[PDB]
């Protein structure tokens, strides 16, 4: 078994001709299956790209009469390219120099353009043929471009026909013979029958009834609902303040009602340190933030490693302490140009002495003459009686370890309470009664939204059930409560007479009253076991062949078809009872 | 006197992916590494489910001739009206079976949408892949089987269990059974009215004691329900992860860091399913022993007269009558 | 054997692949995941083997009871040793099991008779010793219940108890009394 | 009683040894390993 991008079985491919008596621009969705039926070498290559007009980069794979040419350049392709392609080819990064069934598969993953292929002899006139043949790896090109469209390159003066299909992520069950070749496959998501084949891990199914999987619905739309925020967050009086605080009397600032679009700092501010706890830096753009605070101070360069959870040292013991469970980011940058003076800058201060370590987010500003030993000080500052604070000497000619650094600590909460910061992301309309992917204040999921009678108190945003999953939400725009429901529900079973006998099957939907069915067909029959589709109902009563349930059984009878009936319990005979009448046996039987 | 026996239990099936991942595609791609375990669990559950139908078949479907009781009820003064089927109720059940069925208390997607979900326990189960399968024989078929057994015993004695039913007057059969406990026939024939009156009064006492008992049959229902609800409740365990909610982890964390948390949750939920399946196996073995005992009692107390002490009641056994009860 | 290809949340399911490309301190965590998974697999196997062994043990106890009561004797409990009145059984060995051949007696061809509980001869009530009273239509005989072998009602064949005023369906007939001819 | 000396892939099988020498955020992962192992032992006992 393997899960990958395959062409689904029995799909619907597009067909193109070159018949005297077609080279359009096509999409390249997730990879292409390309088949070609030829006798005279008409199909000569392809061009892959996005715009194909020299503003972006394109890939040319061509077979000219003598060579195979693979180029990645900025081409001005012709509107109608052929052989008997382009005009410009300026900045080139990569360069390299019906009787036939030429099958190719094209993929584009992580900067690699992957090609598989196989050639087959055929003898036909039209229509893509039947059969099975696995393609083998051909080449893997490191091009590093964004392909979205493609166009076929043909030749001019001849009979040719080419077919295009699109790949999807599927699970397949492949079969390897004793020589190592793939001779057969099962598409595990085509049919319920195929699903039982996939589960039993065999190509043969015996007669019976099998549970397959609950009925699943895929979402159609995606929606985003963030609050109405217009202002940008104050990155300019946080990261670009003229004077910072000393680490012992560190500063704390509230932040609210602003969009957190930090891409404005890309040109503004180069950071030597930027580390986030409890969140991935790649999710910041999709989240909304609760109780945001910013802490600011200035330290020596050597001491920056101490602004982290569970650290020791004088900064982390007497000046500034982080919690063990911290959510937020630490940001630090060198500030020698701003905070160093040629004589020496003594404005910035720290605590060198404290009886005990600080608690998390506790500030100490007390200037009490520290008593080292015995013999109390009476606040006079002498032997074993020291001024508690000390200053940093910042000069332009310090070593990098001794230079000043500006530090900002951002503290926030995620996905529990109503939020007001909410990074950059555009909101859509609210759509109801459909299975839809959704994002509410950064919380993502899938399901169906309905109007709710629940009344939330003003300080709450989400509602959770016994299993702890979120089932209600206040809309951040209209302030209305909405219920969330899963869109996958209901049991399914498949009835087969045996794959040896036939491929015809019946399907039972256990939670449908006959529509949440895979196909309607005909012969829709309702039982207390559910809705049965694909079986003819008869008024007889036989012995049970295949049990369906609630007294209903099924069989494969005579033209052959699946029939569903009510099982008979046996023959009915009444005893001839009277009050003066007996029955005596006259012979016997010996039975083994 | 009355004896109560459990014969079958609830049949259940699990959608493994529905329970472990919900509708998360990433969790399903991660879970593809554990498919053998889900297939193994489902194999064990399907074995249990077919065994339940085999139990019911072995207890109730011994004889394949569906006898009918005679229209003329001349049984020497014995009145079996309380255990014979009432031909006017929708279900063709006897009066006592109707009383018994009222003493044990045992769904479309649109029916539970929104509020109703997570409040009603059955829908909470069904949104997490836990389904209950219906039995093969309905209540009406089992009632038909019991009525056939009763008609056979009161019209033909014990002959219908060895071959073809041979009719005999009911008093002469009673005299035969008196011979089988060591009492001569004339005792029955002389005391026939007293014996019939005592039998009728005793049946009345049974009836009046039921409309006022079935704990052995209610605890099976309670145990199955409690196990399914415990599985639904165990979905709020972190198992040492940041949260127990997949959607909360998938936002705020990228795939390489979300994978370790998802892996913890997957291991925990597979362990929960495994524990459920093991305890279901042990319970099914106990129900199977009980159903074998019920089949032996049906053969030896209803289809014959038993001489082994205390197998068919307290005292010298004369005859037995079966009635169907839920499970 | 098939469950050895599970990663259990490790980089690979192959130990040799992990041991190359990783040093002991980083290989230990992956190996630990694999060890936990494979111990769980062995545990599941052993538990299901225990439950299956209990079922086989119940079956073997039943087989021993059948051997004692059907082969080493004649059983009167209904349907334990076949369908019908049990006569005898023969065991045969089978791979992992036993097969029993039960020889039983089955009543074959039935005929209808009118019957009666007692006979009233001279103000006395006569009951069968070990049979049943039947009539072919015109005449009265006594027979045995499981095979039809009619006989003349005599005093060495019935027993008397009481008069004829209490038994519900008594009939009038003569009882031979096979001594009177000899005394004469 | 004897199965209480298994590490289950942790630094030690003794809780007091882990609680000294390690802070709560780093002690939690080791304690979690021990908890999972000891719950599995109790489960096996109850099944048998
Ligand atoms: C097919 O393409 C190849 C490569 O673009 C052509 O080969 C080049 O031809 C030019 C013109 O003579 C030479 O200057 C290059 O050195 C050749 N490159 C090679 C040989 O690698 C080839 O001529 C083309 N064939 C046709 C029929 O046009
Ligand atoms: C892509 O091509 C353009 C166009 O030639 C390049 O831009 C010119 O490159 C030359 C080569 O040094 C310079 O003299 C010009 O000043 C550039 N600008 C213009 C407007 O002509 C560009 O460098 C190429 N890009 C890459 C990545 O190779
Ligand atoms: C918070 O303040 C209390 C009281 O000032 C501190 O506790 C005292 O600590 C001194 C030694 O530093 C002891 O002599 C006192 O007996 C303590 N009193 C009480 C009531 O606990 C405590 O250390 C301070 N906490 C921090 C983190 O500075
Ligand atoms: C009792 O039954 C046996 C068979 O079970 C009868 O024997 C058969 O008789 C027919 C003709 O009457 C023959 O064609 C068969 O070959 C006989 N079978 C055997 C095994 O011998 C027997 O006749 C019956 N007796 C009575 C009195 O009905
Ligand atoms: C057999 O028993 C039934 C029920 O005990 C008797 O039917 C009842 O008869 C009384 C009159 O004595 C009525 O008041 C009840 O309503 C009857 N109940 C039902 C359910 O019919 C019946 O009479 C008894 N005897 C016979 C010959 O049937
Ligand atoms: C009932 O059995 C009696 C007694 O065997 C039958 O009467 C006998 O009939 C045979 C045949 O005609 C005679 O040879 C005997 O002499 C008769 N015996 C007596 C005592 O009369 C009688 O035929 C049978 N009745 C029916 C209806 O079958
Ligand atoms: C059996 O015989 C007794 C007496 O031998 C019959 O009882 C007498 O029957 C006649 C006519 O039916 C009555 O007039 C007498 O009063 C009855 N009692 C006596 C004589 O004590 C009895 O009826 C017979 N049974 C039948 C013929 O079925
Ligand atoms: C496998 O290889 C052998 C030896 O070359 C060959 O004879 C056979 O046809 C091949 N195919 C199969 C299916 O065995
Ligand atoms: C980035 O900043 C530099 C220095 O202020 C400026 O010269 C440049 O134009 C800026 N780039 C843009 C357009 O953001
Ligand atoms: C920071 O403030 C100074 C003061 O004039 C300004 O020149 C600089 O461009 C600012 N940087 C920003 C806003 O990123
Ligand atoms: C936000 O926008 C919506 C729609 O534009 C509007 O109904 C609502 O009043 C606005 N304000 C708040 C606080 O939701
Ligand atoms: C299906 O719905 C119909 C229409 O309401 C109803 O009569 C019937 O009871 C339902 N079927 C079952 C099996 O409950
Ligand atoms: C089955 O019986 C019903 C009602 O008796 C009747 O309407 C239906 O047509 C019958 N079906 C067949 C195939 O005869
Ligand atoms: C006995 O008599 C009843 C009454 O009609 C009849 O139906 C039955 O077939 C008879 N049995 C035999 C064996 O003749
Ligand atoms: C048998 O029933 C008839 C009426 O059908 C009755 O006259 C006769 O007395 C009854 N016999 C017995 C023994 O009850």
């Amino acid at each position: 078994s393997t899960q990958d991008l395959f062409l689904p079985f029995f799909s619907n491919v597009t067909w193109f001709h070159a018949i005297h008596v077609d080279n359009p621009v096509l999409p390249f969705n997730d990879g292409v299956y390309f088949a070609s039926t030829e006798k005279s070498n008409i199909i000569r290559g392809w061009i892959f790209g996005t715009t194909l007009d020299s503003k972006t980069q394109s890939l040319l794979i061509v077979n000219n009469a003598t060579n195979v040419v693979i180029k990645v350049c900025e081409f001005q392709f012709c509107n109608d390219p052929f052989l008997g392609v382009y005009s410009s080819a300026n900045n080139c990064t990569f360069e390299y120099v019906f009787k036939n069934l030429r099958e190719f598969v094209f993929k584009n993953i992580d900067g690699y353009f992957k090609i598989y292929s196989k050639h087959t002899p055929i003898n036909l006139v039209r229509d893509l043929p039947q059969g099975f043949s696995a393609l083998e790896p051909l080449v893997d090109l490191p091009i590093g471009i964004n392909i979205t469209r493609f166009q076929t390159l043909l030749a001019l003066h001849g009979a040719a026909a080419y077919y295009v299909g699109y790949l999807q992520p599927r699970t397949f069950l492949l079969k390897y013979n004793e020589n190592g070749t793939i001779t057969d496959a099962v598409d595990c998501a085509l049919d319920p029958l195929s699903e039982t084949k996939c589960t039993l891990k065999s190509f043969t199914v015996e007669k019976g009834i099998y549970q397959t999987s609950n009925f699943r619905v895929q979402p159609t739309e995606s929606i985003v609902r963030f609050p109405n925020i217009t202002n940008l967050c104050p990155f300019g009086e946080v990261f670009n303040a003229t004077r910072f605080a000393s680490v012992y009397a560190w500063n704390r600032k509230r932040i609210s009602n602003c969009v957190a679009d930090y891409s404005v700092l890309y040109n503004s501010t180069s950071f030597s340190t930027f580390k986030c706890y409890g969140v991935s830096p790649t999710k910041l753009n999709d989240l909304c933030f609760t109780n945001v605070y910013a802490d600011s101070f200035v330290i020596r360069g050597d001491e920056v490693r101490q602004i982290a959870p569970g650290q020791t040292g004088k900064i982390a013991d007497y000046n500034y302490k982080l919690p063990d469970d911290f959510t937020g980011c630490v940001i630090a940058w060198n500030s020698n140009n701003l905070d160093s003076k040629v004589g020496g800058n003594y404005n910035y201060l720290y605590r060198l002495f404290r009886k005990s370590n600080l608690k998390p987010f506790e500030r100490d500003i007390s200037t009490e003459i520290y008593q080292a030993g015995s013999t109390p000080c009476n606040g006079v500052e002498g032997f074993n009686c020291y001024f508690p604070l000390q200053s940093y000497g910042f000069q332009p000619t310090n070593g990098v370890g001794y230079q000043p650094y500006r530090v900002v600590v951002l503290s926030f909460e995620l996905l529990h309470a109503p939020a007001t910061v909410c990074g950059p992301k555009k909101s859509t309309n609210l759509v109801k009664n459909k299975c839809v992917n959704f994002n509410f204040n950064g919380l993502t999921g899938t399901g169906v939204l309905t109007e709710s009678n629940k009344k939330f108190l003003p300080f709450q945003q989400f509602g959770r059930d016994i299993a702890d999953t979120t089932d209600a939400v206040r809309d951040p725009q209209t302030l209305e409560i909405l219920d969330i429901t899963p869109c996958s529900f209901g049991g399914v079973s498949v009835i087969t007479p045996g794959t040896n006998t036939s491929n015809q099957v019946a399907v039972l939907y256990q939670d449908v009253n006959c529509w949440r069915v895979y196909s309607t067909g005909s012969n829709v029959f309702q039982t207390r076991a559910g809705c049965l589709i694909g079986a003819e109902h008869v008024n007889n009563s036989y012995e049970c062949d295949i049990p369906i349930g609630a007294g209903i059984c099924a069989s494969y009878q005579t033209s052959q078809s699946i029939i569903a009936y009510t099982m008979s319990l046996g023959a009915e005979n009444s005893v001839a009872y009277s009050n003066n009448s007996i029955a005596i046996p006259t012979n016997f039987t010996i039975s083994v | 006197t009355t004896e109560i026996l459990p014969v079958s239990m609830t049949k259940t099936s699990v959608d493994c992916t529905m329970y472990i991942c919900g509708d998360s595609t990433e969790c399903s791609n991660l879970l593809l590494q554990y498919g053998s375990f889900c297939t193994q669990l489902n194999r064990a559950l399907t074995g249990i489910a077919v065994e339940q139908d085999k139990n019911t078949q072995e207890v109730f479907a011994q004889v394949k001739q569906i006898y009918k009781t005679p229209p003329i009820k001349d049984f020497g003064g014995f009145n079996f009206s309380q255990i014979l089927p009432d031909p006017s109720k929708p279900s063709k059940r006897s009066f006592i079976e109707d009383l018994l069925f009222n003493k044990v208390t045992l769904k479309q997607y649109g029916d539970c949408l929104g509020d109703i979900a997570a409040r009603d326990l059955i829908c909470a189960q069904k949104f997490n892949g836990l389904t209950v399968l219906p039995p093969l024989l309905t209540d009406e078929m089992i009632a038909q089987y019991t009525s056939a057994l009763l008609a056979g015993t009161i019209t033909s004695g014990w002959t219908f269990g060895a071959g073809a039913a041979l009719q005999i007057p009911f008093a002469m059969q009673m005299a035969y059974r008196f011979n089988g406990i060591g009492v001569t026939q004339n005792v029955l024939y002389e005391n026939q009215k007293l014996i019939a009156n005592q039998f009728n009064s005793a049946i009345g006492k049974i009836q009046d004691s039921l409309s006022s008992a079935l704990g052995k049959l209610q605890d099976v229902v309670n145990q199955n329900a409690q196990a399914l609800n415990t599985l639904v409740k165990q979905l709020s365990s972190n198992f040492g992860a940041i949260s127990s909610v997949l959607n909360d982890i998938l936002s705020r964390l990228d795939p390489p860091e979300a994978e370790v948390q998802i892996d913890r949750l997957i291991t925990g939920r597979l362990q929960s399913l495994q524990t459920y399946v093991t305890q279901q196996l042990i319970r099914a073995a106990e129900i199977r022993a009980s159903a074998n005992l019920a089949a032996t009692k049906m053969s030896e107390c209803v289809l014959g007269q038993s001489k082994r002490v205390d197998f068919c009641g307290k005292g010298y056994h004369l005859m037995s009558f079966p009635q169907s009860a839920p499970h | 054997v098939k469950q050895l290809s599970s990663n259990f949340g490790a980089i690979s399911s192959v130990l040799n692949d992990i041991l190359s490309r990783l040093d002991p301190p980083e290989a230990e965590v992956q190996i630990d995941r694999l060890i936990t998974g494979r111990l769980q697999s062995l545990q599941t196997y052993v538990t299901q083997q225990l439950i299956r062994a209990a079922e086989i043990r119940a079956s073997a106890n039943l087989a021993a009871t059948k051997m004692s009561e059907c082969v080493l004797g004649q059983s009167k409990r209904v349907d334990f040793c076949g369908k019908g009145y049990h006569l005898m059984s023969f065991p045969q060995s089978a791979p992992h099991g036993v097969v029993f051949l039960h020889v039983t007696y089955v009543p074959a061809q039935e005929k209808n008779f009118t019957t009666a509980p007692a006979i009233c001869h001279d103000g006395k009530a006569h009951f069968p010793r070990e049979g049943v009273f039947v009539s072919n239509g015109t005449h009265w005989f006594v027979t045995q219940r499981n095979f039809y072998e009619p006989q003349i009602i005599t005093t060495d064949n019935t027993f008397v108890s009481g008069n004829c005023d209490v038994v519900i369906g008594i009939v009038n007939n003569t009882v031979y009394d096979p001594l009177q001819p000899e005394l004469d």
